[PDB]
RNA sequence: UAUACCGCCAUCUUCAGCAAACCCUGAUGAAGGCUACAAAGUAAGCGCAAGUACCCACGUAAAGACGUUAGGUCAAGGUGUAGCCC
RNA sequence: AUAAGUGGUUGUUUAUAAAAAAAUUUACUUAA
């Protein structure tokens, strides 16, 4: 019957079942997902399968100057209209099944380490293209309500950076993965930490903090070096600028009080002028690359003082037991100092 | 070119001269302590961030040490002065209602800011929000009243250090000076405290306000010659 | 490896710009084939350039 | 843009480090007036704890 | 829960018309009829043949002029009259859109055997009453 | 095959809540955001409400979200998947 | 301040994409 036919939009509603049961709770567990295809895509006004060409709407109205008659194509010719429409179905279609290759980052199917470009830009002109976005952690959260049920939100960890020193971090909680990537990415720039940094590629001096549970034992190193140290602190590293260090991460590993932490200890590295100024001494760095050469790296702008620091024989510093464990050939891990992919 | 000149003449000038307003003239360590702004709250709820400011307790009541509001006062008026003096829009708080309508006329004569009501949350961290994408924010935020009215510190204190927004206050004995950049240690209860305050920002916002149309006028002179 | 992907890239002791990327600039070692992914052939082949 | 971390350093210490490193493209109105006029203690938040034990508050009575 | 026309709230970014903003309980409080005849008057005959017509002609309707319809029909009858009064979008070639006036009017003429009048009205895009 | 669905409904509902977008709090944890002599929330939308129908400002209708019960209905019609085609 | 026992089994989060169709002759009748 010509009366029971219903439309495009009636028709895939139904057999696309987006709503129902099925969705709600995950009690459909059916992977399988069809696409509503747009049926109206490629067809033209006026064509139809017995070939007629109708002047004005599916042929032009005048040719030659002259209003054109009702004329239908040939059989032989109109096999190719039907053939050709077949082919350009078939090659849009090959459009959509070439699998785009989604540069991974960490592992193949983790969000860590995956780039979201640059912050979105501001209201008032405000750009932020400077800036790149890794994401740190993805995790899917849950809470019970009373009508529903278990109800997922997304935690997102995301680190914002130029590269030059200015960086920062922050969660993004939302129902959607992207619309959490957004409140992410976005609130991270309101926070931005200045890391300094020995001349542009390492710390000033060796840090040593416990956020909570998370211990970082990070260690300045010379050039070429590398960043020799957990995958999400060699991504914030790269936001910062920092390009030789190494860190062990003990206790818990928790991505959050690893960040946190990460970015305290950073944040307070006292830089050499600061020191020169705090102890108004000359700050002389030997380097054995260079001999006995006092290379002076930063002096007191302020007052000189005449008085050497007292030298106590002995220092009273709590060394750590892995350092010494390690300087004494004590220490023989079979992981330690293993061959790795330039980072 | 017109930047040199421009940023010379108003900009940089100003900010090379010790006290180009004059502000040490408008109080005196006479005038404060005629005013009782060395009388602060009993010792037992004393903060201990501003014990520094603390002379002492005189039978249990915390002494102001005027010596220093005066060193932190000039420095006080003399942002307030700068701040007028380069077009810089200077929001009044305080939640002390015995002083809302003093406060609020002042801020009207002196042709500023005020806020003496209930703070709702986020006017600054949320502000292009709650006013518009092109509002722009205060430049000074003047706290003659750094407590809320259940005793602890105003909202907007850490508002506008989270906002980049420097602020004077007046510090009482039981009030947290950490993050205000510029304290100014001294009662803020008594009314003759409070309106010596706001007679100095007053003059001290005013008189910066004619100057820079006192050096604007110098500039149209030397611009015909 | 990236040798083996780009034909046009000869591993001769002639072409000291190639020679210099797979050598550190602050160290003067010649890295690891892990380090740069070069294979085991690549690798031993660059060695011999280097010296 | 700006850095909401006020726990961080102070308004100075902050906004000095960001025009450095090319976030803040502008000084703000009141930098220039803060760094020619600094205040007696920098604005850096701080913790109030208790004293425990025996410390006690340097407070003398006036007499 | 009710069903019957209804467009759901779904997250503020539906576009939606007045005509599809309205639910049935509205239908002569704040919106009007789709087509207007007199088979429902109360002594009136031939309800049934209308009916059939006027769902005919939307769907001849919106076959016939493919992804132009910006809304619904308004079908009208005066006495022998039938007037379709379309609101149509802008982005078929006004020769296109002359010939399937011509074309619509004439076969539908011969059809329904009575005069048969088709009145177009253009809109840029489809007037948004609502983002539900 | 209603446990793939549209369509049209039951049910709480003789309900008042669902909320995108922000901001803040929790050491940047799941989460949380209340005081009017106010102490961090602003919220567009959707319900409720208002309006309209019936003989009124009353009452009765109607309305009544998001969800809950894989609740009902492939036998209203249409339809995804699977099957039948002497 | 009475007494109110029980309920086979089972169950959830693997990742983005987009079209257009369209425009040469802007006014006669006429004749060889
Ligand atoms: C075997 N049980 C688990 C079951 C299975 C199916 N269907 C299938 O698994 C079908 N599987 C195929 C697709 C054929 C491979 C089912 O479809 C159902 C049910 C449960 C029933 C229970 C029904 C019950 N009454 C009417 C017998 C009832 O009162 C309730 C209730 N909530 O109170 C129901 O849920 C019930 O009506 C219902 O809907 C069932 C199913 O839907
Ligand atoms: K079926
Ligand atoms: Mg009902
Ligand atoms: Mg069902
Ligand atoms: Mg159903
Ligand atoms: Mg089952
Ligand atoms: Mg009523
Ligand atoms: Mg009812
Ligand atoms: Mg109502
Ligand atoms: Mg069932
Ligand atoms: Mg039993
Ligand atoms: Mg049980």
């Amino acid at each position: 019957s010509f009366f029971t036919k219903l439309t495009a939009d009636e028709l895939w509603k139904g057999a696309l079942a987006e709503t129902g049961a099925g969705a709600k709770k995950g009690r459909g567990k059916r992977t399988k997902k069809k696409k509503r295809k747009d049926l109206n895509r490629g067809q033209i006004i006026g064509e139809g399968r017995y070939g007629f060409l109708w002047p004005g709407l599916n042929v032009p109205l005048m040719k030659n100057g002259a209003v054109q008659t009702i004329a239908q194509r040939s059989k032989e010719e109109q096999e190719k209209v039907e053939a050709d429409m077949i082919q350009q179905r078939e090659e849009w279609d090959r459009k959509k099944k070439m699998k785009v290759k989604r540069e991974r980052g960490w592992s193949g199917n983790s969000w860590g380490g995956i780039s979201l470009g640059p912050p979105d830009p501001g209201p008032c002109g405000e750009t932020y293209e400077d800036f790149d976005t890794r994401i740190l952690e993805v995790r899917n959260v849950f809470t019970m309500t009373a009508k529903e049920g278990r109800k997922k939100s997304i935690r997102v960890l995301v680190a914002v950076g130029n590269g030059k020193g200015a960086a920062g971090f922050s969660i993004g909680k939302a129902t959607d993965r992207m619309d959490a990537f957004r409140k992410a990415k976005n609130r991270a720039v309101h926070h931005l930490h200045y890391i300094e940094r020995y001349e542009d590629h390492t710390i000033f001096h060796d840090i040593s903090l416990r956020f909570k549970r998370t211990h970082i034992k990070m260690k300045k190193q010379p050039k070429g070096y590398g960043l020799r140290c957990h995958r999400a602190i060699i991504t914030i590293c790269r936001l910062i600028g920092i390009k030789d260090m190494y860190a062990k991460v003990s206790g818990s590993i928790n991505m959050l009080s690893l960040t946190q932490g990460l970015f305290r200890g950073l944040s307070r590295q006292e830089t050499h002028q600061q020191l020169a100024d705090k102890k108004g001494l000359h700050v002389v760095e030997i380097r054995e690359e260079c001999g006995p050469l006092p290379i002076v790296v930063a002096s007191p702008r302020g007052p000189l003082r005449k008085d050497p620091e007292p030298e106590d024989e002995v220092p009273d510093v709590k060394l750590d037991w892995e350092d010494v464990k390690t300087a004494q050939g004590m220490k023989r891990s079979v992981w330690s100092n293993l061959k790795r992919a330039a980072t | 070119e017109d930047s040199t000149d421009f940023n010379d003449k108003i900009l940089n000038e100003p900010l090379k001269h010790s006290d180009f307003f004059n502000v040490k003239e408008l109080f005196s360590v006479r005038s404060l302590f005629d005013a009782r702004v060395h009388l602060g709250h009993k010792a037992g709820c004393r903060h201990r961030f501003m014990e520094p400011y603390i002379f002492g307790s005189r039978l249990d009541h915390d002494i102001i040490d005027l010596e220093q509001t005066a060193t932190h006062l000039q420095l006080a008026l003399n942002f307030t002065a700068h701040m007028a003096y380069r077009k810089g829009i200077i929001l009044f708080i305080s939640r002390n209602r015995q002083f809302s309508y003093l406060i609020e006329n002042m801020a009207r004569d002196c042709g500023e800011y005020a806020h003496t009501r209930y703070f709702r949350g986020g006017m600054l961290t949320n502000a292009r929000l709650l006013f518009g994408p092109t509002v722009r924010l205060p430049d000074l935020i003047i706290f003659l009243h750094t407590l809320n009215n259940i005793f602890e510190p105003h909202v907007a204190v850490r508002d506008a250090a989270k906002m980049n927004i420097p602020t004077v206050g007046i510090v009482d004995t039981n009030c947290n000076p950490c993050l205000i950049t510029y304290p100014v240690p001294g009662n803020d209860d008594s009314p003759l405290a409070v309106h010596l305050y706001c007679r100095l920002f007053q003059t001290a916002i005013t008189r910066a306000k004619e100057k820079r149309q006192q050096v604007e006028a110098l500039y149209r002179l030397q611009g015909q010659k | 490896c990236p040798i083996c992907r780009d034909h046009k890239l000869h591993v001769d002791f002639r072409n000291v710009k190639l020679l210099e990327q797979f050598v550190c600039a602050h160290t003067g070692i010649i890295f690891y084939a892990p380090y740069t992914g070069v294979c085991v052939k690549q690798h031993k082949r660059l060695t011999q350039a280097i010296q | 843009a700006g850095s909401r971390l006020e726990t961080v350093g102070s308004i100075f210490s902050r906004t000095r480090d960001l025009v450095r490193a090319g976030v803040l493209k502008e000084k703000p109105l009141w930098f220039d007036v803060y760094d020619a006029f600094p205040p007696l203690r920098e604005p850096v938040f701080q913790r109030p704890r208790v004293r425990y034990g025996k410390a006690k508050a340097p407070i003398q009575d006036i007499w | 829960k009710n069903r019957a026309a209804r467009v759901r709230v779904s997250k503020g970014d539906k576009p939606v018309t007045y005509e599809e903003a309205h639910a049935p309980h509205y239908i002569a409080h704040r919106k009007g009829w789709l087509s207007l005849h007199t088979g429902n008057l109360d002594g009136e005959d031939h309800a049934a043949e209308r009916t059939v017509e006027d769902v005919f002609l939307r769907k001849f309707m919106w076959g016939t002029f493919p992804g132009c319809l910006a809304d619904q029909l308004v079908l009208k009858r005066r006495g022998n009259q039938l007037e379709i009064c379309a609101v149509v979008l802008r982005q078929l070639s006004p020769h296109k859109y002359y010939f399937l006036v011509g074309y619509s009017e004439t076969l539908l003429s011969y059809f329904y055997k009575c005069p048969v009048r088709l009145h177009l009205q253009t809109v840029p895009s489809k007037v948004v009453y609502k983002y539900l």
